[PDB]
RNA sequence: AUAUUGGCGAGAGACCGAUAGCGAACAAGUACAGUGAUGGAAAGAUGAAAAGAACUUUGAAAAGAGAGUGAAAAAGUACGU
RNA sequence: AUGGUGAACUAUGCCUGAAUAGGGUGAAGCCAGAGGAAACUCUGGUGGAGGCUCGUAGCGGUUCUGACGUGCAAAUCGAUCGUCGAAUUUGGGUAUAGGGGCGAAAGACUAAUCGAACCAUCUAGUAGCUGGUUCCUGCCGAAGUUUCCCUCAGGAUAGCAG
RNA sequence: CGUGGAGGUCAGUGACGAAGCCUAGACCGUAAGGUCGGGUCGAACGGCCUCUAGUGCAGAUCUUGGUGGUAGUAGCAAAUAUUCAAAUGAGAACUUUGAAGACUGAAGUGGGGAAAGGUUCCACGUCAACAGCAGUUGGACGUGGGUUAGUCGAUCCUAAGAGAUGGGGAAGCUCCGUUUCAAAGGCCUGAUUUUAUGCAGGCCACCAUCGAAAGGGAAUCCGGUUAAGAUUCCGGAACCUGGAUAUGGAUUCUUCACGGUAACGUAACUGAAUGUGGAGACGUCGGCGCGAGCCCUGGGAGGAGUUAUCUUUUCUUCUUAACAGCUUAUCACCCCGGAAUUGGUUUAUCCGGAGAUGGGGUCUUAUGGCUGGAAGAGGCCAGCACCUUUGCUGGCUCCGGUGCGCUUGUGACGGCCCGUGAAAAUCCACAGGAAGGAAUAGUUUUCAUGCCAGGUCGUACUGAUAACCGCAGCAGGUCUCCAAGGUGAACAGCCUCUAGUUGAUAGAAUAAUGUAGAUAAGGGAAGUCGGCAAAAUAGAUCCGUAACUUCGGGAUAAGGAUUGGCUCUAAGGGUCGACGAUCAACUUAGAACUGGUACGGACAAGGGGAAUCUGACUGUCUAAUUAAAACAUAGCAUUGCGAUGGUCAGAAAGUGAUGUUGACGCAAU
RNA sequence: CUCUUAAGGUAGCCAAAUGCCUCGUCAUCUAAUUAGUGACGCGCAUGAAUGGAUUAACGAGAUUCCCACUGUCCCUAUCUACUAUCUAGCGAAACCACAGCCAAGGGAACGGGCUUGGCAGAAUCAGCGGGGAAAGAAGACCCUGUUGAGCUUGACUCUAGU
RNA sequence: GCGUUGGAUUGUUCACCCACUAAUAGGGAACGUGAGCUGGGUUUAGACCGUCGUGAGACAGGUUAGUUUUACCCUACUGAU
RNA sequence: AAACUUUCAACAACGGAUCUCUUGGUUCUCGCAUCGAUGAAGAACGCAGCGAAAUGCGAUACGUAAUGUGAAUUGCAGAAUUCCGUGAAUCAUCGAAUCUUUGAACGCACAUUGCGCCCCUUGGUAUUCCAGGGGGCAUGCCUGUUUGAGCGUCAUUU
């Protein structure tokens, strides 16, 4: 809203920091059934609902 | 099958009075030693409009008898009361318009306003614009005063109950046609959400006892017993009689 | 012509969001937010505006010398000159009437 | 109206984040969380809501003290040191 | 002595074998929907071992054709059958 | 049925804000003039009233029963329209919650849900009613009739069959 | 007969290939099925005797998943519109740049914001997916950068209201109530200074807290700066709050100032408790006055355009912030004076012996003027140097006019109400006179200067025909500020400037039938349920206007006439000294002339009348098939009720609504 | 003159948005009128705040006539844009027992199939609305159910309140 | 074989009258024909009246308002390869 | 005769059935009794050389201390190979600590990373203003302590 509470900004900061693809050195680990970031969010597809 | 409008009014959610603009409760002074034994002189500082009320209020400032300060009181202005006028309240105050006197201290035939029902309740009777109480007599033994109320009822009150000499100002107000739904709107906007009123006969049966039917009609007698219950008491509750009033009032 | 914008985040034409349009030394038009105008202090007896007393928003009176807020008279920046004169006359005359009432009561007995 | 045009007027949150559970179930006007019941002392739960109890019950977090209570019991709530 | 679809620790089964069995064998009460109470999935399998295809060639590239690894590429991660 | 969740839509009250070209008409009050014995009357100006009016922005939604009707759209689009300074329009805050609210009243509205919202549980609710009911071959092989039933799309009973 | 699993057995089959799967190949059985060969494959499985069951599918608008025909089909057609060239690139209708043509046309397709979103902002790389064509581009993908405050908000205040406590109710979750049936108190200080506290002198309490990013509110502006931040950064210049404070000034020998008749003036010019007052603090409309910005415009100093011809021409720059000093109003007030021959006076008729007009003064400082800030800034130019940082060097940035103009602020008024149009925090002042005060000196941080500090959170961007909601990049919905020229009554329509966009899949044809827009001889509603649809009318000026009427209307009734262009004519003003001089803007009326008799030339823009039914009217509702005669309404009538009450709430309450009420009221019809 | 009621519909008004008969009768309106209007009234079944009668003004209300006006029509024609069409790219859905030429017959009494005839030649494109008793939805009407729900009432049985 | 009409009133089918005409015959085709239209009527939900009903409500009684969806498939037909 | 349609086969597709697997579930049995104001369960936000999650943890942050084992961890990087050692480890064990903001949640509030008060201490002359560090201030109830109130009331002086 550009006049946001610190709580909202903090959740926004966490979302920005976790908005990234899978680290590519994962998928080299020994067993590693993890293929991709299945929790990837985008502002155009799914709303954070705060 | 539904809770009717007069039943919903009791919850007081949207039916509370719109009291934001009001000046305060209109009351006599607290019945104290000065008024019980002598009189106290205050001064009328303002005659002001009260929202939702027809009669104007008078802000009367008295000296505090026990602490150096002023005590402002909100009286209902009697007709003829003016700003800068000295108001006298007490057993020994003079029979002058605007003075507050015990009912026993005024002669028979006196016209008073804002009359206490009990001594010290600070005003209950004849408070609406143009209304007044008439002293019709005293009973000194078992000290009481018989008075005529605006409704025509005769009441016996303690001779220590106070009233204000004169008639409540603003009289004749209901003599002007409102002429307009808009004027009724603005009248009730400052009183309460009781307007406009849908006729119960224009509703459905679920909404009102009078609702339903292939024509709009009550269907049963609109005179409803006093012993009826909530949801039934729509129409003429406990009517002694109906029809155009022909003849004289004041039964014996 | 040059069109201006509000400078605070309030976008509504409220009483505390009044703007004038000033031309800057940069040669451009710009909105300038203007405070709400002050009301003249008024007599406590008659309600007229008090002569000689400065007209500021309430808290600005603390940032100003006593001269701006008072008048050199018996009721300063509280009551007007005519109201104070009326108070003088009423006090004097009513005290005299009180003395003569006391004398009348003492000599009617 | 009442469909697509009326959905355009949805910009005022009835609920915001709850301090206790973080679920965005704190009713702004009621000042009450519809999920955990904050600010009531008890945590809202119902036996008709078995799935919700399962969602929020003990063990759904890290348990942070209780995960070690069991080992401490097994060792008898000892207090000293292992004494090389 | 009795109870115990919770907790902790164990031993089992003529039980089910990834549309079954708990909703969830997997970053499952997750992703996602709803203002909210709540609702709530899908999704296991290269190969013994990545040895996960060096190198050449055509193509802007993706890729193709070869070459090669491998027991098998009629196993090429779009992977057992 | 029990226990919960909703007034971000909308209904209504309250609190606090905001918004509404340009025209027509020309009410009180006021000025001058004329007439009259008087009571008073008349004329011209001024003025700028009204839940007045034409008509923008608004707000609404008549008719085309137009467009679309696998839509731009689970209600829109175009023209034509009602209204447009107060019972006006609207933001935010706030209150009212399900046999409850709210209703200038249509059983309307109460989050695409209303002649009783939504959510979960009771609950795999009951169904004389509809649909389905999964391998082969061999042998035997019907009844729609009797009596009774709040029975007449059902059952019991006897009969027919194994 | 077949299937999953179980006991026994065949010391059964099997990596030299179990199971599974495929196989118009073979055999057995009436059949359910069984067996074999071949291919594929890779780790288990079978015959028989028994045991056991979640044991056999074609259906259940069956469940889950997958897949078709339809079918390269329906379609990708609203929002005027694109074109040329170059660059980039593998590839260009769509990217970039340039050129052109257009549009939004200031009630924007512009510039900002609130809610919401949450990184979408910006840069670099970059096109697998997404952008219903494309894509080298992107709100995409990958990696990073980015949001700077004492002064802008939140924070503080209270509003409707929410809600602890004390108490009461409730089995209870909890409910009521918000100052109440409460022992609800800290902040001041003589003394105590065994210590500025306890005892011990004395002054004030009908009470938590939450509730506004649009209400109230301490204080900041200009210029510059970034890829992206700016009232936050930088430069300069201010201000407020809290504190500390020392000088100067002021005051005091008549201690707590002088002046003015007065209104009041000032650099100050003591002032506790307590009280009082003011500000905060308030509706709406109308005309009038004034200011600011904008619009228009003259001269001049610059730059640009046109120049066959004309145009001393067309466009453009010429600016001045917060803050500070001096000065400046309407209103109001004071002194003199005493007014009828009543005068003054507004557009609007109010004012005067309760003292007018007049003469002279006082005041608020909205606001304007000058100066400082501040020309050093910003703007417009010119002349040089340039592998760069870029360097510079100069000049000018001036003086006016105008108004029913627009936007806005404001003042004095006027109209309106049975409507009279918040509260609190906070700040100030007064009354009072507690106390404290001077003479090799006391007093004064409301005068000046000087010193220190001002925390926390937000701050990017969009705000929508793509950043919100509507399943989406959806023709829907979603609050608000600013607002240029012309025509015109006009924020109408139409065209244009600044700014922005040129985005909607395209190319080629031009059948039917459509959707949207139009025209039509003669007739003129014969069509049709019905004039549905369409047409006709339309602006302004002048004339003329009926029935009926509640006398207000009806009414733009009806019905007519005129309207362009051009050249003139007349009338309506300001300032200054019966006139003279000077200056200025439009509105109205008329005349001649003129023309393919056109002229509200586009745009814009009533059809009218005679009646009947019905509802008085304005207003309201079935969001999404009904706008009506339905509802409401004012008016009328009836009913209940005098508070230990009427009506209505609550499970109960030491509980509520009406009620901050009182019969001219509330409640029910 | 009777029977008779609580009272017997008064003032008004009417084939009216209330009149069955009924397109009532008379008049007017027209060439022609189940329409409109004005009258009449033993009025199935008009009528007095369940308001009667009337009413200026107002009305996106219902209706009749007239003038104007017109493609509503006689009776159609033509033009423009965008589609449709063809192409490059992109690319769904409804629906689908199997499918798709008729006539008659019989048949669950209206066949695409069956019988008897007629016939019958690949693959197709644009249109079209006869048929597919086309699609959309377990008919909303009707009936049945010992299935409900909304609403009402001296139904049965209760209940808050009082 | 060939034609069998234009109108006033009414949703109307029917009827009735005006009028022209050679004549203004009767009928069928799912009482032909609504993915051909229209929607005046009937026949949802709004509303008014009359009679009936205590009432909610009823009325082959009257009155006013009231969303008419889809073809691109197969055949048939019209044209066209 | 092609094309086209249909049927079958082979190979290739589409799709993910079948078969075989199984650190999962389900049911039965046996044993045990241990959450929290010494702040629980739950929540938010952070923490790694390179992590978005799961898991672990709390500014001592995929952990510190202690004990045991005895040489790893591993995807890369780095370190180390003394590793015959108080010593690797994403080991096990776990008795000592840390334990942000919260939460019954406790100074008052909380749609605020809002607002106080007390003590010690540090800096800015500083008891008073501002700031930094540390430690505290909820309610009900119980026992006790201290200070009090009430002509409720006793005694003494009077
Ligand atoms: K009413
Ligand atoms: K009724
Ligand atoms: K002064
Ligand atoms: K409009
Ligand atoms: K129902
Ligand atoms: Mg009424
Ligand atoms: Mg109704
Ligand atoms: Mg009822
Ligand atoms: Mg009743
Ligand atoms: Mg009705
Ligand atoms: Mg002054
Ligand atoms: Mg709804
Ligand atoms: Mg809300
Ligand atoms: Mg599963
Ligand atoms: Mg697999
Ligand atoms: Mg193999
Ligand atoms: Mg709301
Ligand atoms: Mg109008
Ligand atoms: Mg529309
Ligand atoms: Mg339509
Ligand atoms: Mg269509
Ligand atoms: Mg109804
Ligand atoms: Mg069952
Ligand atoms: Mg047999
Ligand atoms: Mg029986
Ligand atoms: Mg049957
Ligand atoms: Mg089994
Ligand atoms: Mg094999
Ligand atoms: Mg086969
Ligand atoms: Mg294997
Ligand atoms: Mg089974
Ligand atoms: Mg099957
Ligand atoms: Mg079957
Ligand atoms: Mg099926
Ligand atoms: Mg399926
Ligand atoms: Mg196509
Ligand atoms: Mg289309
Ligand atoms: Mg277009
Ligand atoms: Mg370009
Ligand atoms: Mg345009
Ligand atoms: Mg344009
Ligand atoms: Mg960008
Ligand atoms: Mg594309
Ligand atoms: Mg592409
Ligand atoms: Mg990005
Ligand atoms: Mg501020
Ligand atoms: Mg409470
Ligand atoms: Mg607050
Ligand atoms: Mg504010
Ligand atoms: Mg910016
Ligand atoms: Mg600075
Ligand atoms: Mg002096
Ligand atoms: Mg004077
Ligand atoms: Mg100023
Ligand atoms: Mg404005
Ligand atoms: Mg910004
Ligand atoms: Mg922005
Ligand atoms: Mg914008
Ligand atoms: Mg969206
Ligand atoms: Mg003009
Ligand atoms: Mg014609
Ligand atoms: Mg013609
Ligand atoms: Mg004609
Ligand atoms: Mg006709
Ligand atoms: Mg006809
Ligand atoms: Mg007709
Ligand atoms: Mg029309
Ligand atoms: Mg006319
Ligand atoms: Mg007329
Ligand atoms: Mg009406
Ligand atoms: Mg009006
Ligand atoms: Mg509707
Ligand atoms: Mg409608
Ligand atoms: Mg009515
Ligand atoms: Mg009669
Ligand atoms: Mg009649
Ligand atoms: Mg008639
Ligand atoms: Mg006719
Ligand atoms: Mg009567
Ligand atoms: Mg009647
Ligand atoms: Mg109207
Ligand atoms: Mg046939
Ligand atoms: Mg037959
Ligand atoms: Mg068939
Ligand atoms: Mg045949
Ligand atoms: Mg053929
Ligand atoms: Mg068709
Ligand atoms: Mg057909
Ligand atoms: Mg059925
Ligand atoms: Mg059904
Ligand atoms: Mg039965
Ligand atoms: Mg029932
Ligand atoms: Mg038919
Ligand atoms: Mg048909
Ligand atoms: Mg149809
Ligand atoms: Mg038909
Ligand atoms: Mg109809
Ligand atoms: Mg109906
Ligand atoms: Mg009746
Ligand atoms: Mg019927
Ligand atoms: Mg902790
Ligand atoms: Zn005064
Ligand atoms: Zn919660």
């Amino acid at each position: 809203a550009a006049q946001k509470s610190f709580r909202i900004k903090q959740k926004m900061a966490k979302a920005k920091k976790q908005n990234r693809p899978l680290p590519q050195w994962i998928r080299l680990r020994t067993n590693n059934t993890i293929r991709y970031n299945a929790k990837r969010r985008n502002w155009r597809r799914t709303k954070m609902n705060i | 099958g539904r809770v009717i409008r007069n039943q919903r009014k009791g919850a007081g959610s949207i039916f509370t009075s719109h009291t934001r603009l009001r000046q305060g409760a209109a009351k006599l002074r607290t019945l104290d030693y000065a008024e019980r034994h002598g009189y106290i002189r205050g001064i009328v500082k303002q005659i002001v409009h009260d929202s939702g009320r027809g009669a104007p209020l008078a802000k009367v400032v008295f000296r505090d008898p026990y602490k150096y300060r002023l005590r402002e009181e909100i009286f209902i202005a009697n007709e003829g009361v003016h700003t800068g006028q000295f108001i006298y309240a007490g057993k020994k105050a003079s029979l002058n318009v605007g003075n507050v006197l015990p009912l026993g201290s005024v002669p028979e035939g006196t016209i008073v306003s804002n009359v206490e029902e009990k001594p010290g309740d600070r005003g209950a009777l004849a408070r609406a614009s143009g209304n007044y109480v008439i002293i019709i007599g005293h009973n000194p033994d078992e000290n009481k005063t018989r008075v005529r109320l605006p409704s025509g009822a005769k009441k016996v009150i303690s001779s220590d109950a106070r009233g204000v000499i004169g008639v409540i100002a603003g009289g004749g107000r209901v003599d002007k046609p409102l002429l307009k739904a808009g004027r009724a709107f603005h009248k009730y906007r400052l009183k309460r959400n009781s307007w406009p009123k849908t006729r119960g006969v224009a509703m459905n049966p679920v909404d009102h006892p009078h609702g339903g039917g292939n024509h709009q009609h009550i269907g049963k007698a609109s005179t409803i017993s006093r012993g009826a219950v909530s949801g039934q008491k729509a129409g003429l509750i406990a009517a002694r009689r109906t029809g155009l009033l022909r003849g004289s009032q004041k039964t014996q | 012509a040059q069109r201006v914008t509000f400078r605070r985040r309030n976008p509504y034409n409220t009483r505390s969001n009044k703007i004038k349009v000033v031309k800057t030394p940069g040669g451009i038009l710009r909105a300038q937010h203007v405070k709400k105008l002050a009301t003249r202090p008024k007599c406590g007896d008659c309600g007229s505006a008090l002569q000689g007393i400065s007209t500021l928003r309430p808290r600005q009176y603390a940032t100003v010398s006593k001269t701006h807020k008072t008048v050199s008279r018996a009721y300063g920046g509280s009551r007007c000159a005519n109201c104070v004169k009326e108070r003088i006359i009423r006090a004097f005359l009513i005290e005299e009437q009180k003395i003569v009432k006391k004398v009348v009561k003492e000599q009617t007995e | 109206g009442k469909g697509t045009p009326s959905f355009g007027k949805r910009h005022n949150k009835s609920h915001t984040l709850c301090n206790r559970c973080g679920r965005r179930s704190f009713h702004v006007q009621k000042k009450t969380c519809s999920s955990c019941g904050y600010p009531a002392a008890k945590t809202r739960s119902y036996n008709w809501g078995a799935k919700a109890k399962r969602r929020h019950t003990t063990g759904t977090g890290r348990m942070r003290y209780l995960k070690h209570v069991s080992r401490r019991f097994k060792n008898g709530f000892q207090t000293g040191s292992a004494s090389k």
